[PDB]
């Protein structure tokens, strides 16, 4: 008895990073197959690279358990940052807005302290986990939101690791924005860890999706 | 080097109206709020409003409201405050200042998305503005005198009360300058009408107050006003 | 909505004060005169970069207060605090002097109108107050027993030659009203202790 995913105008990244025009009437559990147009009108609203995205189609194709859960919560994860960062390209209703399941961390009081986050799988169901990494257009966009210039974000999982260096570039403006978040993804099987650790940059982590490939 | 340079001094007719600018270097202008504050002679801090540079939305006093408006050029990085219908008693030092919150980074598409006031951390120098509707007028002049209620220990306080003249400065002589000892000038007050007046007094020998004459020479260089004042004992 | 502050407090070079607001994200500025504030406490007790840490603040059931701990003469300003409910709320502000002298009672002379003032229908009194210190001070103008708010003028201290201050105030009259008074009183109030002066149709 499944049915497939219906996405609508919305791409696989667009719904699963939670573009604010992306909510679903009924958000569903399990799908036989995703239903998505070749050229959906809304997917990474913030421009920028989702990496390994076929394979995260692929992998999200088949699904019998699909379970939203807050990774990070929001009320309780960053004390010393500010996390109600959201973007004009966007925008709901006309209203500045940003990925339902992310958190763009900033700095508090004047400062980004160093920040360092764990989570243990114990879904018993493989973890979703999702994050970007943000490329400001210039060093004064760098110092003001993040206070450092020498950036590193690392992501460290039993079976993906990588430290990022994000660098300033003034890329072509796409929906106003000459700067860029790359997109990342990894699939954390039961009893894995991930940890993040930053001093800027990170597009945290807010929800993640345990879920049973069926 | 954060920094905030408001235009200069003014000087405006009551019922008039005053624009004064307020220019943002050293951050990104679009990135806070900005708010105006007055402050009236010898009186305390008064917030005028907020304007948000990076929307142009604006919150204004309940003092103040039908009655400011606050805009902004994000081209030129300045914030102007339009205050109309002047009184005399809008006289005062009025301030820009920076709201210490950054709420925009708007080359990144960044914003802080929710907003409330911690303070005000970068302020500009002023600007004064002066309302007078007065105009050239000279000193009313009178005696005052020495009584046995202003007597002390042998000396005696008595003065000149230099009343209603417009503008400043007058000055005060006693006895053509050969009176000096004692003497004693007190800054002017501006009255609710615009017009100043000042007291002199002189400290003499209670002993002297039936011999020595006292006159104090009056002299208002904008109006051509010379008084001679004889300052006596009350009969 | 409003903040309220003491008006004056004072101490002497290296003691610690603490400056009252009764109404915590109160925030506290200093002002010199003649010079723009400066953002001394934001947040009830955080200090911006670079504000000496003998500046602090802190709560107590419904006053914040900041206390300014190893005081030194440039530690002498205004003092506002500030606070906010959808809109910005200054306090009325503490003159904060740091002793240099011993505090001085100020000496007043009040003068009644004169005869000629009197003749061309007019009445001004005239209450002069010099050689006080620190330089804060009240007037109140007592109309026979009773007060009188109406006609005042009065100049904010200033600072003389002895560095001490002086300040003057004026009361306005017609001349009826100064006739049908049994007296009329200057009352200068400094440090908590008055010095009233009295003059009379006599
Ligand atoms: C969700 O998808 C809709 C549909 O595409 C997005 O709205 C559309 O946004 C595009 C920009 O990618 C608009 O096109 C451009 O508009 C400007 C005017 O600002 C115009 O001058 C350009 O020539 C260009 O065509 C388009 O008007 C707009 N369409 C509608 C019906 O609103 C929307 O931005 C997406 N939202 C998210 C959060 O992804
Ligand atoms: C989903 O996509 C359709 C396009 O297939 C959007 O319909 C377009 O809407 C714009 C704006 O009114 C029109 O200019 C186009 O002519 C429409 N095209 C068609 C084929 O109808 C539709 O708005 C999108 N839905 C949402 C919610 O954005
Ligand atoms: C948020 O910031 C506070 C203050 O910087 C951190 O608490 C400090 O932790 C260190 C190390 O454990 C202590 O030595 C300090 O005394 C603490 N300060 C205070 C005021 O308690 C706190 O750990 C930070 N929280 C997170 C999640 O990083």
């Amino acid at each position: 008895a499944s049915a497939p995913l219906q996405l609508g105008n919305c791409s696989v990244a667009g719904w699963i990073l939670g573009n604010p025009e992306c909510e679903l009437l009924i958000s569903r559990e399990s799908w036989s197959y995703i239903v998505e147009k070749p050229n959906p009108e809304n997917g990474t609203c913030y421009p920028g690279h989702f990496a390994d995205y076929e394979e995260l189609r692929e992998q999200l194709s088949s699904v019998s358990s699909f379970e939203r859960f807050e990774i990070f919560p929001k009320e309780s994860s960053w004390p010393n940052h500010t996390t109600t960062g959201v973007s004009a390209s966007c925008s709901h209703n006309g209203e500045s807005s940003f990925y339902k399941n992310l958190l763009w961390l900033t700095g508090k009081n004047g400062l980004y302290p160093n920040l360092s986050k764990s989570y243990a799988n114990n879904k018993e169901k493989e973890v979703l986990v999702l994050w970007g990494v943000h490329h400001p257009p210039n060093i004064g966009d760098q110092r003001a939101l993040y206070h450092t210039e020498n950036a590193y974000v690392s992501v460290v999982s039993s079976h993906y690791s990588r430290k990022f260096t994000p660098e300033i570039a003034k890329r072509p403006k796409v929906r106003d924005q000459e700067g860029r978040i790359n997109y990342y993804w990894t699939l954390l099987e039961p009893g894995d860890t991930i940890i993040f650790e930053a001093n800027g940059n990170l597009i945290a982590p807010r929800y993640a999706f345990a879920l049973s490939r069926g | 080097q954060v920094q905030l340079v408001q235009s200069g001094a003014e000087v405006k007719k009551p019922g008039a109206s005053v624009k004064v600018s307020c220019k943002a270097s050293g951050y990104t202008f679009t990135g806070y709020y900005m708010h105006w504050v007055r402050q009236a002679p010898g009186q305390g801090l008064e917030w005028m409003g907020w304007i948000n540079p990076n929307s142009g939305g604006t919150n204004y006093a309940q003092k103040f409201q039908g009655r400011v408006t606050m805009t902004r050029d994000t081209s030129i990085s300045t914030a102007y405050m339009e205050l109309s219908r002047l009184r005399s008693d809008d006289t005062a030092v009025y301030y820009c200042a920076r709201d210490l919150t950054l709420m925009y980074v708007h080359s990144s598409g960044w914003e802080r998305g929710v907003y409330y006031y911690y303070g005000m951390d970068v302020w500009g120098q002023g600007t004064t503005v002066t309302v007078s509707g007065a105009s050239t007028k000279g000193p009313s002049v009178f005696p005052l005198a020495p009584s046995s209620k202003s007597t002390s220990g042998g000396t005696a306080a008595l003065g000149c009360l230099v009343k209603d003249y417009f503008p400043e400065p007058v000055t005060v002589s006693w006895n053509s300058g050969a009176l000096t000892s004692g003497v004693h000038t007190f800054p002017a007050v501006l009255q609710s009408s615009g017009l100043y007046s000042l007291s002199s007094v002189v400290t003499v020998p209670s002993s002297s107050l039936g011999t020595q004459t006292y006159i104090c020479n009056v002299n208002h260089k904008p109006s051509n006003t010379k008084v001679d004042k004889r300052v006596e004992p009350k009969s | 909505s409003a903040l309220t502050q003491p008006a004056s407090v004072s101490g002497s070079p290296g003691q610690s004060i603490t400056i009252s607001c009764t109404g915590n994200l109160v925030s506290w500025y200093q002002q010199h005169p003649g010079k723009a504030p400066k953002l001394m406490i934001y947040e009830g007790s955080k200090r911006p970069s670079g504000v000496s840490n003998r500046f602090s603040g802190s709560k107590s059931g419904n006053t914040a207060s900041l206390t300014i701990s190893g005081l030194q003469a440039e530690d002498e300003a205004d003092y506002y605090c500030c606070s906010y409910a959808g809109s910005v709320v200054f306090g009325g502000g503490t003159k904060l002097t740091v002793l240099g002298q011993p505090k001085g009672a100020p000496s007043v002379t009040l003068f009644p109108p004169s005869s000629e003032e009197l003749q061309a229908n007019k009445a001004t009194l005239v209450c002069l107050i010099s050689d006080f210190y620190p330089g804060a001070v009240t007037v109140a103008w007592k109309a026979d027993s009773s007060p009188v708010k109406a006609g005042v003028e009065t100049t904010t201290p200033s600072k003389q030659s002895n560095n001490k201050y002086a300040a003057s105030s004026y009361l306005s009259l017609t001349p009826e009203q100064w006739k049908s008074h049994r007296s009329y009183s200057c009352q200068v109030t400094h440090e908590g202790s008055t010095v009233e002066k009295t003059v009379a149709p006599t």
